[PDB]
């Protein structure tokens, strides 16, 4: 999840521990993955 | 890998282009959450200390990391030790409440309280950058404020940090060649 | 009656980077939404590769321009991320956090000279362990790579990872000056009414570069 | 043998405000019956908003008088649960126990002239960042709205809630005097033998009207 | 429940933690939902 | 409402080799990969026993020549891992860290004449509790076994283990001289134009060798 | 496994405790127990 590594389930709530999050109604990694590459190249042997 | 100069389209070139096997990728080491889930030691106010994330040296791991992102989330997470009763009030809290117990104060024990702490800012995202002026960065923008007799020490800990559109960051400029510092050797 | 346990000595220390979660201590907050914003990385190198940056030649430029001379060498530097060219690339920004680091190096080559300008360039990589080559001849029994100047303005090259181990240190130590991970060398085959016309160059990671340790190094 | 365990620095400080239960000290008692009592309120955000409360306009008064000269202006305050105006009412009571608030404040009016009496009143909402508006006019390009005395003498109107962020402190800053929500003004655009004719003014919580992170800030 | 927040069961027995209550033989929530709404009037477009 | 718990004396010290594991400190580290190597060995008295070692006769050679004379004692020395004749074999350096063994000791005899030479050797075995044998004739009646010089140059033979107890001690005491576990004694049968050629003998754990309780005896 | 002993399952993950391994695409014991035993000999009563 992050830098935190315990089995045991946490012993708090959850709304106690972090803020909770809410939804209303990433990108580098696309654009990473996107990447063209080889060759524009009609390659030879 | 010839390809279209000034498009700014991403072009990975691997090793294969000459012979050649491009090998195994693991980057858990260089994930945001991960990195930058530490303990950064900032250097207090002996009394009243707003818990900004600005405040962190921006020389150091996790002050200079933080500071790629420009708009950020992150819950806190501080450690602190003190002389008294510390006492964090919210964010947007007159600084006169400061002085009421009420409010989640934390009897001293030794030799550090370290409590974690709710991300309270009204903005939906903070930003370590802010041109409503071209130091000199919103009141809004902060995690609340703590006070005690004597804090001394301070350490800040994001946690499930976010971070949006990176910004430079800049490495030591070296003379020579190489910037040729003492590696730990046995 | 109550449950026996053995307080044990040398645990439980603060420690500055372990895993476990604080205590918490003001509850039931529930923050704005931030779902779909814009331009969310999570993970630096998905950032350093996706955007590469500028390399840094004499007098402080991002280009090397050519020449007509007799030399042919438009550059050459150690392979290392502490290197003074890499010195303001987001790459050796980034690599200043850890110790060491593995994989290839991409280096894109954008010449930007006039139309009726024309180029050779080279680019070889000499390993360590040897004087890094002075002409072009001699580099040219390197993993040496070649192209020229066209519609097409741009030019990558990974820089390929060799070495007898399986990683390699961010930083150069201050007694090492042989240079361990070998030298990258730029030619200038030749230049067709071409001189004082920039090539500019720019640096990034490949699919398969990693970096590992993080440390904080004071590093400003 | 037994369980180890390790007991570790920086947790379990009392703290406050923590969830944890105390441990219990004396059993097994059994209280009088309270069930089905009267009057019961579980949420201080009900009882806000079913309750509406008076506002204070200058002399101390709940009301404001109409009046017979060129100006229309009956009030005209600072969007701020801290205001003078909203000092006396609940919600303004209640407000300065939490740090900050979002969504919509009623304000109903009515009017307690003779039957003989007549008038039209107006309330715009001017956002931050320019003036408020000193006529009727001009406030007409707001969030107006605008009623008339009739058979039914009541009327109320929902402060829209309107900032770039999505809440709102609820204390003023000693340094900011500007206004950051911006003011609520309202007018009279005419009046019929209505001269000294009070129109009460009450406040409260609409549907969607939240506080949120409580703080003791003295608040006497 | 409250201000409390722990997912592991309450070590102590329940009537030795709290005190126990008792049947014998909410207001305001409804009056606040029972608030009329909208208009008295005949709107218009 | 907290789990009580009580923290017992008595416990948790830190204690040099107690089974606990540490609390970790910096995570997600992966290491180069290393399957397949060569060499490996999981167990020291399996390279014990896979690869036996010299011994040490007197001016520090690990042969034992023939002999001209009436004598016929080739050599003679306590079973004792912590003996002279075995202090350079492994089997002795690796028995200085374990307090007490068990089963057999091979012991390899392997011939080095020319080959013209030729002879019969004995070894064998007395127990303590008299006096160890001087001639080959009385030896005759302890456990011995007696080969010769041929086409094959090795011969292998297991010291058999008795003793009263189960195990018995690496190491000699101070106090005790008598030798507890009793001789071997290395005879020469007769020899045939072999004067002055070499026997070089060397020994390893059997199948059922054991070594148990480690222990720091300084032991250089 | 080696000089650890509790039946209890470990509080930490597993990538925080130890260094996790990678394969890539012992020989004493083979060595000992390939070991030749009793006689070349042809043994006699």
């Amino acid at each position: 999840s992050g830098n935190t590594g315990s089995i045991i389930n946490n012993y708090y709530m959850q709304q106690y521990q972090n803020s909770m999050d809410t939804q209303l109604g990433d990108w580098f990694s696309k654009l990473a993955s996107s990447a063209f590459s080889g060759l524009f190249g009609a390659l030879l042997a | 890998t010839t390809s279209a100069g000034e498009s700014a389209d991403p072009v990975t070139a691997t090793v294969e282009n000459y012979g050649g096997e491009t090998q195994v990728q693991r980057r858990q080491h260089t994930d945001v959450s991960f990195i930058l889930d530490r303990f950064v030691k900032v250097t207090p106010k002996d009394q009243i200390n707003v818990l900004d994330l600005m405040q962190t040296p921006a020389h150091t791991l996790v002050g200079a990391l933080l500071r790629t992102a420009t708009y950020y989330f992150a819950d806190l997470e501080v450690a602190v030790k003190h002389e008294g009763n510390l006492t964090w009030v919210p964010n947007g809290a007159p600084e006169a409440a400061l002085d009421n117990t009420t409010n989640p104060t934390a009897y001293h024990k030794a030799p550090l309280t370290r409590l974690a702490l709710p991300y309270t800012a009204p903005h939906r995202v903070l930003a370590t950058v802010y041109n409503g002026e071209s130091r000199a960065l919103p009141t809004s923008f902060n995690y609340g404020a703590i006070k005690a007799t004597r804090v001394t020490e301070l350490l800040y800990r994001m946690k499930r940090a976010e971070t949006y559109c990176p910004r430079p960051l800049l490495a030591i400029h070296p003379d020579q060649a190489r910037h040729k510092q003492k590696i730990v050797a046995p | 009656g109550i449950f026996p346990v053995a307080c044990s000595d040398g645990y439980g220390g603060l420690v500055t980077t372990d895993p476990k979660t604080a205590d918490p201590a003001y509850g039931k907050v529930f923050n704005p939404p931030r779902n779909m914003l814009p331009g969310r990385f999570t993970n630096f190198l998905d950032v350093a590769e996706a955007c590469p940056t500028f390399l840094h030649f004499e007098g402080d430029v991002p280009y090397v321009t050519t020449k007509t001379d007799s030399d042919r060498v438009l550059a050459q530097f150690d392979l290392s991320l502490a290197a003074k060219h890499m010195s303001n690339t987001f790459l050796a920004g980034l690599a200043q956090y850890y110790t060491q680091y593995s994989g290839t190096i991409n280096l894109h080559f954008m010449f930007t000279g006039p139309t009726d300008a024309k180029a050779r360039y080279m680019i070889a990589y000499a390993p360590p362990g040897m004087e890094p080559p002075k002409t072009p001849e001699a580099a040219a029994h390197c993993i040496h790579a070649e192209w020229d100047t066209g519609l097409n303005s741009k030019f990558t090259f990974s820089i390929p990872y060799l070495s007898a181990a399986d990683y390699t240190y961010t930083a150069s130590d201050v007694a090492e000056t042989t240079n361990v991970q070998g030298w990258v060398c730029l030619f200038q085959i030749t230049h067709g009414k071409a001189d004082g016309d920039a090539l500019v160059v720019l640096a990034s990671a490949g699919k398969d570069f990693e970096l590992r340790l993080p440390v904080d190094a004071r590093t400003q």
